[PDB]
């Protein structure tokens, strides 16, 4: 139901 | 008071719009699906000879979800799989009960048919009156409990004074286990209702006679693989993977000796114990039941053995163990 | 259920026994031996009885 | 943790009729072969706790609720206890020729009972998994069967094992216990070999249990037999009140008085 | 971990270590689940058997667990295969102990520990021993260079700071342990010691030292008998963690107010609560400093707040976030000591040579369009005298 992208659902930072 | 030892209940639920509103923590549809799941597996845990089938009625249409069936496991999948039903449309009562005759008017006059409708949304749309229905279930001397949720309809309040079941509410959601769990227990047969012998065989497990000598290959009977031994037949010969299941071509049940031993308990029910808070000239301070040391001022006692037992053990005897510790002695 | 099947002996093996656990705790030898012990091993595998 | 249950069935005529005969297996080392079975369970983790419950014609007892061996201070305590109370159970005990076969259904039932006692105190964090090692030494007794039947379906019910190891007869009875509710079963035949048995069939826990490989199953004869004979039936005939297997049709069965109607 | 450490010795020392005993029990009880049966098997055993039958016993199902665990008892050298009997003192002396043969005090301990903590970073109010200062200097998380000056705290230090106290004190004792062989004090009389504590001369020293990191208290002017405190066996959060780096610690000891301020700037100071501010400045000082953007974001997410703990993740993610940021901020240069070889004129060779390099294992970059390589000095030899030989 349009959930949100990755980037924003889960962090992105490498550590 | 006789009970009914071989019963064939039917667990209407309502797939009503109304099951969508949440005044119970969960959603209320999975509420009564996962507690429905309780009942279940303890039905047959405490009456093995018995078969249940449910319904689920919604859209003013009541399709058979299961049915009549002895294996636990088959009907809890069900409710697994019910958890994601849509729950959108209006349930019909005639359509439910009509459904539940249809299939429960062949069964043997010996076991006592039973009916519990979960009844959520008040309004109960149907194609024709009900009060025909109503008689008829009368004479088909079908037993219909509702447990309505939210609400003491009177239609439903007919329904089970007039057919003879019991009706009832949720207060709460911890009062609705109490309300399901005493409809697990053999209702008491009234005047109305009769008794006859039922035929049943007991299927002696087999395995490879000596070292796969005459072996009896063979998969299932309701992907199963073959099977070096499993439960047969005095007259069907058929391997039946797990029991207690009616017979797939005699009609004759099969039930290993422990399921007939497992519902003793409730012809013989045990005498309540008379609670006395003083010591009462009781000399023990432990417990004799658990030997455990009485840290509150209560105590329990047979009319026969004259034991004592704390509230732990008591609490214990009267809820699974159904027996006197001591008093078989 | 279902399930299917002189005096002076009660007496007799009553008072010998009452007799026997006056010496206790001979765990040292007496529970087990590597004899015993062995050939129970051997019995557990699956050549073993 | 694990709450092991020795019910120890310490039949003093089956017991003394070994020591008339004076045969090389004893109660007392059975004891003790209990007694090492029970300090190794808790000496496998500080969590565990166990209980000791004895059998006789009369009635059963528990025998369980510095280190001058040296041994751990703790497992001291249990020795002194157990040693003392058998010793008590045993010297001490009235005769009844009427009534001389063991029971075990009501020891069970006070074993039951004890981890529900148990169960409630455990606080919340730490869940429990308990279980019965029965140690039958005797015949089983025709009467108790509705009785023990019961208790078996209540371990069920809690999830408590029945980890049957009888010796010198093997309990038609018992040994179907252990099947209802997954315990396991022995009929160990080299009784001075008893410990090791218990050392590597019964002390691990259910948790650890699945990954070990033990003797396999055995066959239950679940048989059932007619009130009129005792007789094995491979067809019943029951009613929906007595539900009482039957030998043949009757036009009334007699533990019923029911008005059965023909058809 | 104190498997680790047994693992870590030789069979002379094991064998003494398995003395009376407790010791005996403390090793077997820290068998993960399946050797603890084992152990008991071959115990009323005098005969060795099978290696073949002891893997035949677990099922194929969680099979590696068989070999992790019989890995672990051959490392502790309980049996050996003689070809698997245990070790006779092993199974005598296990066989003696199977059968065979309070608030004040927590307080106490956290205080004792808490001034150790103290005298660790500069805190002028902390309890003063020449032997304790020595100790942690020896222990390699301090560094005074002079004995007339207080000393400071090593790069391993500040991190040692913020380790929870469980593992900083396990940290404390394991290195103790390895510095008592050295200055001279058996390791099997404190290591039994340890073990017999969780149920001479040398243990007299080694038992005043425990009373001075507060794991034990004789409370009757040093007698015989001495009562171990909770930590000598082997807490609610106070922090309140804001999505504007903000820390609102509700703190009455001087430490966490100490152990906070190493990463954070204080702003004000309050009875039940101290607001201090995560900037750059303090996170890329506590890093310089030495410690890990990890331990920081552990430090914080262990001492949360009960209200930060309903809410997922506790610690804010930008706030976690950020801070490793600030880490890796300061590390965009990886500087690399290095060796580079250029003017591949024999381009053939080149290939050659970049699998001699790799071979050796001193390759560290390459770049094979344009023909060139990085060495470590430390085989820069090795590789200077194969092109030398050619
Ligand atoms: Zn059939
Ligand atoms: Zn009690
Ligand atoms: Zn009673
Ligand atoms: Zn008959
Ligand atoms: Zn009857």
């Amino acid at each position: 139901a349009k959930e949100r992208p990755i980037w924003l659902r889960e962090s992105t930072v490498q550590g | 008071v006789r009970l009914g030892m071989m019963r064939h209940l039917y667990v209407v639920v309502d797939g009503s719009r109304t099951m969508e509103d949440q005044d119970l923590k969960p959603n209320r549809l999975t509420c009564t699906l996962k507690l429905l799941e309780y009942f279940v597996e303890e039905y047959f845990d405490q009456n093995p000879i018995s078969q249940i089938g449910i319904i689920v009625t919604k859209s003013k249409r009541a399709e058979k979800l299961t049915e009549l069936s002895g294996n636990p496991r088959k009907h809890i999948t069900s409710l697994k799989k019910a958890v994601d039903m849509t729950c959108h449309g209006e349930p019909s009562l005639y359509n439910s009960l009509s459904i539940a005759m249809q299939t429960l008017k062949h069964m043997p006059g010996h076991t006592s048919r039973e009916v519990l409708i979960i009844f959520s949304s008040l309004t109960t749309c149907d194609p024709s009156n009900i009060y025909d229905l109503i008689k008829t279930l009368k004479a088909a001397k079908i037993r219909v409990s509702v447990i309505g949720l939210s609400a003491e309809v009177r239609v439903c309040t007919v329904l089970a004074r007039e057919t003879g079941g019991t009706y009832h509410v949720i207060l709460d959601e911890s009062h609705y286990k109490e309300l399901l769990t005493h409809h697990v227990s053999p209702p008491p047969a009234s005047s109305s209702s009769e008794c006859s012998l039922i035929r049943m065989g007991f299927p002696q497990h087999t395995i490879a006679s000596l070292s796969d000598q005459d072996a009896k290959p063979s998969f299932s009977m309701a992907e199963p693989g073959l099977t070096l031994g499993g439960y047969f037949c005095p007259q069907c010969r058929a391997k039946y993977c797990e029991l207690p299941v009616e017979c797939k071509i005699c009609g004759l049940t099969l039930v290993s000796a422990p399921h007939l031993a497992r519902s003793y308990h409730h012809l013989f029910p045990l005498d309540a114990f008379q609670e006395i808070p003083l010591e009462e000239y009781n000399g023990e301070r432990f417990c004799y039941g658990c030997q455990g040391e009485l840290k509150d001022q209560h105590v329990y006692v047979c009319a026969v053995c004259q034991n004592v037992f704390c509230v732990d053990c008591d609490v214990f005897v009267h809820d699974s163990l159904h027996c006197c510790p001591g008093c078989i002695h | 259920g279902p399930t299917p099947i002189t005096s002076q002996d009660i007496i007799n093996s009553f008072q010998s026994i009452r007799q026997e656990m006056e010496a206790y705790t001979p765990k040292l030898t007496q529970v087990l031996s590597s004899s015993a012990a062995s050939s129970t091993i051997t019995a557990l595998s699956p050549g073993g009885a | 943790l694990n709450l092991l249950v020795i019910v120890v069935d310490a039949n003093p005529i089956w017991w003394g009729k070994q020591a008339l005969k004076e045969s090389q297996f004893t109660l007392s080392k059975c004891i003790d072969a209990v007694m090492v079975l029970g300090n190794s369970h808790l000496f496998m983790n500080r969590s565990n706790k166990l209980a000791v419950i004895a059998s006789h014609i009369q009635e059963s007892r528990f025998l369980y609720p510095g280190s001058k061996d040296g041994k751990y201070e703790l497992l001291t305590s249990a020795n002194e206890v157990i040693v003392e109370e058998i010793k008590d159970l045993m010297t001490k005990s009235d005769i009844k020729g009427q009534h001389t076969e063991t029971l075990l259904a009501g020891s069970l039932a006070k074993a039951l009972c004890y981890i529900h006692r148990m169960n409630k105190e455990v606080k919340d964090n730490q869940e429990m998994k308990s279980r019965i090692l029965v140690i039958k030494a005797a015949e089983d007794s025709a009467l108790q069967y509705m009785n023990f039947m019961n208790v078996i379906f209540a371990a069920q019910k809690q999830n408590i094992l029945i980890d049957a190891c009888v010796l010198d007869s093997d309990s038609g009875l018992l040994q179907q216990a252990c099947d209802i509710t997954g315990g396991l079963y022995l009929k160990v035949p080299q009784m001075p070999s008893l410990l090791q048995y218990l050392l590597w069939v019964f002390l691990p826990d259910q948790d650890q249990r699945s990954q070990l490989i033990l003797p396999p199953p055995v066959h239950v004869d679940y048989r059932a037999a007619c009130f009129c004979h005792r007789n094995l039936i491979e067809i019943g005939y029951v009613c929906s009140v007595c539900l009482s297997i039957f030998c043949n049709f009757s036009p009334i069965c007699t533990t019923c008085e029911t008005a059965f109607k023909i058809s | 971990n104190l498997q680790e450490f047994l693992g870590g010795l030789s069979p002379g020392v094991l064998d003494r270590l398995y003395g009376h005993p407790a010791t005996c029990l403390a090793v077997f009880r820290e068998l993960p689940s399946l050797a603890k049966n084992w152990v008991m098997r071959m115990l009323f055993l005098e005969q060795p058997l099978p290696q073949a039958a002891v893997a035949l016993w677990v099922k194929k199902e969680f099979s590696k667990a068989q070999e992790e665990s019989t890995g672990l008892l051959s490392g502790l050298r309980i049996w050996h295969t003689q070809l698997l009997i245990l070790n006779p003192i092993f199974r005598q002396n296990l066989r003696i102990a199977l059968l065979g043969g309070v608030p004040s005090l927590d307080k106490y301990a956290e205080e004792r520990w808490e001034v150790v903590l103290h005298f660790m970073v500069g805190s002028p109010s902390a309890a003063v021993s020449q032997d304790l200062a020595q100790l942690l200097s020896q222990a390699g998380l301090m560094k005074s260079t002079e004995p007339g000056e207080p000393p400071c705290i090593t790069s391993a230090g500040f991190q040692f700071l913020l380790l929870d106290t469980p593992a900083q004190l396990w940290y404390f004792m394991l290195q103790y342990l390895q510095t008592a062989q050295s200055r001279g004090m058996d390791l099997v009389e404190i290591l039994s010691f340890l073990f017999q504590l969780s149920f001479s001369d040398s243990l007299l020293n080694f038992l005043q030292h425990l009373r001075e990191f507060g794991l034990v208290f004789q409370r009757k002017r040093k007698s015989r008998r001495y009562y171990p405190t909770r930590l000598a066996i082997n807490q609610p959060g106070f922090i309140v963690v804001e999505t504007n780096y903000r820390l609102y610690a509700y703190t009455e000891s001087e430490l966490q107010i100490a152990l906070i301020a190493l990463f954070s700037e204080m702003l004000y100071r309050f009875p039940n609560m101290v607001v201090a501010q995560v900037t750059r400045e303090s996170v890329q000082q506590a890093i310089a400093s030495g410690i890990t953007a990890q331990q920081i974001i552990h430090f914080l997410r262990t001492r949360a707040h009960p209200v930060m703990l309903k809410q997922t993740p506790v610690l804010p993610p930008t706030i976690t976030d950020q801070i490793r940021l600030w880490e890796l901020e300061r590390d965009r240069l990886r500087f690399t000591e290095g060796v580079l070889y250029n003017q591949f004129l024999s381009q053939v060779d080149f290939e050659l040579l970049l699998a001699h390099a790799r071979e050796l294992g001193v390759l560290v970059f390459e770049n094979s369009a344009k023909r060139l390589m990085v060495v470590t000095p430390a085989g820069h030899s090795d590789v200077k005298r194969f092109w030398k030989r050619q």
